[PDB]
Parts: structure tokens; C-alpha cells; sequence
């Protein structure tokens, strides 16, 4: 039981690493959401242009 | 011509990105949601263990 | 023709962001699970001891 | 001993429910993947026939 405590406890820590991977894949999908709007101004900046 | 139809597909694959996005954006939340729940089955399991 | 080239070049910047951060969101990604699967198999090494 | 052996796998499920999850982004991510491929080939030719 003792080194039952352990190998939780050490698999605490691996979850404890997938809640900062988790924050990095959602600032990562932050960064996408603000070039798709980047991406609707461009074009219509190129269609107004190429009319 | 060129232009018109590179433009075209330009759209189209924004679009296609954009919804995208939103359901992986949506995956995210849903995934630390589970990580809350694993945690604190984690956090109460050593602590079962321990005592 | 200068306008709808500086338009591209907005296309441009924000395509190489969603490449660069979707490539890097998948690079957590794997490592998230992995670390799930670690996690795991972590576990279930502590339930083969309240077994 | 019992109560703690379900708990136990009470967190083994939730974290299957997470790969499960994970591999939606995934999914998602490969086909803003194939997107931006086809966009950044539609660009290019832009970019050329602006210069030409």
C-alpha cells in the first residue's frame, strides 16, 4: 500500500502534465481563431480589388 | 480569371477552417472538463489509499 | 494590383500562423496523449494493487 | 478497498474520454491540414499572377 501511494501519487503528476499540454493546445487554438478573422478581411480587401 | 478562382477557393477553405476551429475549440473545453473529473477521482483515490 | 497584393500578403502572414500552430497544436497533441496513455497504464498498476 | 477500486476506475475512464477527445482535435487539426494546403497553393498563384 505504501508504494500503491506512489504510483498514484507519480500518476498524479502525468495528469498534472496534461493539464499544461491542455492549456497550450487551447492558446494554439486561440492563435487560429485570430488569423481566421485576419484571413475574412483579406478578402474581402481582394475581392473589392479584383472586381 | 486566375485570380477570381484562387480567391474562390481562398473563401471556401476559410470557411471550411473556420467551423473547423469552432468544434476543435469546443473538443478542448470537453477534454479539461474530463481532466477535472480525473483529477479529483485522483486526488480522493490517494487519499482513500493513504488513510 | 498593389492592393490586392498587400491583401496576399495578409493571407500570406496568417496562413503561415495556422500552419505553424496547427503543426504545434498536434505536436501537444500527441504528447497529450501520451501522457494519458502513461497516465493510464500508470493506473491501472495501482489498481492491480487494490486487486 | 471496493470503493477505492471503482474510484480508481472512475479517473481510467475519464482519461480514455480524453484520448477520445484529444483525437477530435486531432481530427479537426488534420483537416485544417488539408485546408491550408489547398489554400497556400491558391495563394501562390495569386501572388504570381499579381507580380506577373
Amino acid at each position: 500500500v505504501e508504494e500503491g501511494t506512489k504510483l498514484a501519487d507519480e500518476a498524479d503528476e502525468k495528469l498534472n502534465s496534461i493539464v499544461g499540454a491542455v492549456e497550450r493546445i487551447n492558446e494554439m487554438l486561440q492563435n487560429i481563431a485570430a488569423a481566421i478573422e485576419e484571413q475574412n478581411a483579406a478578402v474581402d480587401e481582394i475581392t473589392t480589388a479584383m472586381t | 480569371q486566375e485570380t477570381t478562382a484562387g480567391s474562390e477557393e481562398i473563401s471556401s477553405a476559410t470557411k471550411n477552417i473556420a467551423d473547423s476551429a469552432q468544434q476543435a475549440a469546443s473538443f478542448a473545453d470537453q477534454s479539461t472538463q474530463l481532466a477535472k473529473e480525473a483529477g479529483d477521482a485522483l486526488k480522493k483515490v490517494i487519499e482513500v489509499t493513504r488513510m | 494590383v498593389q492592393e490586392t497584393t498587400a491583401g496576399s500578403e495578409e493571407i500570406s502572414s496568417a496562413t503561415k500562423n495556422i500552419a505553424d500552430s496547427a503543426q504545434q497544436a498536434a505536436s501537444f497533441a500527441d504528447q497529450s496523449t501520451q501522457l494519458a496513455k502513461e497516465a493510464g497504464d500508470a493506473l491501472k498498476k495501482v489498481i492491480e494493487v487494490t486487486r | 478497498v471496493e470503493e477505492g477500486t471503482k474510484l480508481a476506475d472512475e479517473a481510467d475512464e475519464k482519461l480514455n474520454s480524453i484520448v477520445g477527445a484529444v483525437e477530435r482535435i486531432n481530427e479537426m487539426l488534420q483537416n485544417i491540414a488539408a485546408a491550408i494546403e489547398e489554400q497556400t497553393a491558391a495563394v501562390d498563384e495569386i501572388t504570381t499572377a499579381m507580380t506577373e
